[PDB]
């Protein structure tokens, strides 16, 4: 999956050593990202709207 | 991207596998070792030097 991501920062012109260097901090971003979904759609019954 | 066949190194498209020796025509360089999570101990040659040594 590091792989793949590497890719995918390679398809908006963003070198793969920009993921690499910064994996665990990527992968965080990623996982405070999904958290910030879940109090997003629990607190608020607008956002089905 | 890189592969292994099981005993060496290449370098190949992404949609069609035609492994390439390695080398800094097909590679780039950046930062050192410590900071890549998976990184593996290779050899990557210098298409220079053989032609430096002759």
């Amino acid at each position: 999956f590091a792989m793949q991501m590497a890719y995918r920062f390679n398809g908006i012109g963003v070198t793969q050593n920009v993921l690499y260097e910064n994996q665990k901090l990527i992968a965080n971003q990623f996982n405070s990202a999904i958290g910030k979904i879940q109090d997003s759609l629990s607190s608020t019954a607008s956002a089905l709207g | 991207v890189f592969v292994s066949n099981g005993t060496h190194w290449f370098v190949t498209q992404r949609n069609f596998y035609e492994p390439q020796i390695i080398t800094t025509d097909n590679t780039f360089v950046s930062g050192n070792c410590d900071v890549v999570i998976g990184i593996v101990n290779n050899t990557v040659y210098d298409p220079l030097q053989p032609e430096l040594d002759s």
